[PDB]
């Protein structure tokens, strides 16, 4: 189904529903998408109050959450549509990112600075919002996880806290904000594992052109990215197309690994910067 | 079928139609009985 | 191997990959079993 | 199975313990241990 009609459930007040009337067009996720549904399962917040709570488990769960959007705010009903894919919405702004025109947003699970009341702690129970981030955001979070995964491999126990406090502020658009004091878990080591087997495979299939190309060209040109890079023949171009392309297999994958959904594409952003016509679940 | 559906997110349930059709079983019954054939030709010849 | 001999067969039919969704969402692993004529069973324990 | 060729198994006994081997113990030393209780239970892999 389409329209979820919401039940509340809880004992709400007028400055609850006050504030979503003004957010009308937020994203909401829902796991069982009936007509009818309660607040226990509307909304993202019943399962970022877990009792591990690391971003691990949060973002692989919340894939097989079902977006809304809000809708027809008025006393106790919520309507929410179950957007399709490829039509035009707008979206209400749910974390403080600007979304920049033209880019694909994501769902991110929550801010995780604090635990922050998405409505209000309503019978100790808020609605808490996923960020919808625009996948540049989204998966420098995600790479940052991993890297500081692989740096826990060959650290001992301090020179991780040392340089993850170097790389947990993310300065990106409008936000900085914190990596989640990053826990060791088995859903990165499962992908981290075939990170560094794809990390493997492009050494196997570096066929000494593109190997060479930047120290090649350090010799030649002085540019930025080439002075940076420098501290960090054959006449079978139809074997070097195959090599490429089963190279291309695995940035495609390895990038796949730290990148999220593709989901709302940016229409248009209004000059208010918070309500976004976004198409293209 | 009737459905009393309600609830959030209680699982409802759409008009489950069903039909039958019931074939019918067959037991024939049989007695036999039998005429003498002197029974019979005292009805038929009829004597003196 | 012996433990899991010695009782509990059953290891898994899961990945690692999948294990932690089973910490995740809590999934049904053992069925119905066939041995089935009382019913529904229940076990816990509490060493003394 | 094994005949071996009986020549004299004075002698050729301890050829076999120069190797340090040992067969598994096939179904009725591995029988023996399984005791009354332990016997009809699903624990006990050799009740075919």
């Amino acid at each position: 189904e389409t329209t979820v009609l919401v039940t509340f459930e809880q004992r709400l007040t007028t400055g609850d529903v006050g504030k979503l009337s003004r957010l009308i067009g937020a994203v909401i996720p829902i796991p069982y998408r009936h007509h009818l549904l309660g607040s226990s399962q509307v909304g993202l917040d019943a399962v970022v109050k877990d009792k591990t709570r690391d971003y691990s488990r949060m973002r692989a769960r919340m894939r097989e959450m079902t977006l809304t959007i809000m809708r027809r705010v008025e006393g106790n009903q919520m309507i929410l549509g179950v957007p399709t894919h490829g039509q035009c919405y707008t979206i209400r702004n749910t974390g403080p990112v600007s979304w920049e025109k033209g880019d694909v947003l994501t769902t991110l699970p929550p801010v995780f600075s604090g635990e922050v009341t998405g409505l209000v702690s309503v019978s100790d129970w808020d609605l808490v919002l996923p960020w919808i981030v625009p996948m540049a955001l989204a998966t420098e979070i995600n790479q940052r996880m991993m890297m500081l995964a692989l740096l826990s491999l060959d650290r001992s126990h301090e020179e991780v806290r040392a340089a993850t406090a170097q790389l947990r502020v993310v300065r990106y658009r409008d936000a900085t904000l914190t990596l989640p004091e990053i826990t060791i878990d088995d859903t990165v080591l499962i992908d981290m594992r075939n990170v560094c087997i794809s990390l493997s495979m492009i050494a196997n299939l570096s066929s000494e052109v593109t190997l060479a190309y930047v120290r090649k060209l350090a010799l030649e040109d002085s540019n930025m990215l080439l002075m940076k890079c420098q501290e960090i023949y054959n006449i079978t171009p139809t074997e070097e197309l195959n090599k490429l392309t089963a190279l291309f297999v695995m940035i495609r994958q390895i990038t796949d690994v730290i990148s999220e959904q593709p989901a709302f594409l940016v229409c248009d952003v209004s000059p208010d910067d918070k309500s976004a016509l976004c198409i293209y679940k | 079928v009737p459905r009393v559906a309600t609830g959030a997110g209680i699982p409802t349930s759409r008009q489950t139609t069903v039909m039958v059709s019931k074939y019918s079983e067959k037991s024939p019954i049989t007695i036999p009985f039998e005429i003498s054939a002197a029974c019979l030709t005292h009805l038929k010849e009829t004597f003196e | 191997a012996w433990v899991r001999q010695a009782t509990g067969a059953r290891r898994t039919e899961v990945l690692d990959s999948e294990a932690i969704s089973i910490l995740t969402f809590g999934r049904k692993t053992d069925k119905g079993g066939p041995a089935l004529l009382h019913g529904q069973r229940a076990t816990c324990e509490v060493i003394l | 199975f094994v005949r071996e060729h009986m020549a004299h198994a004075t002698r050729r006994l301890v050829h076999f313990y120069q190797a340090r081997i040992d067969p598994p113990r096939t179904a009725n030393e591995a029988k023996h241990d399984f005791s009354t209780k332990e016997f009809a239970k699903v624990d006990n892999y050799l009740l075919f």
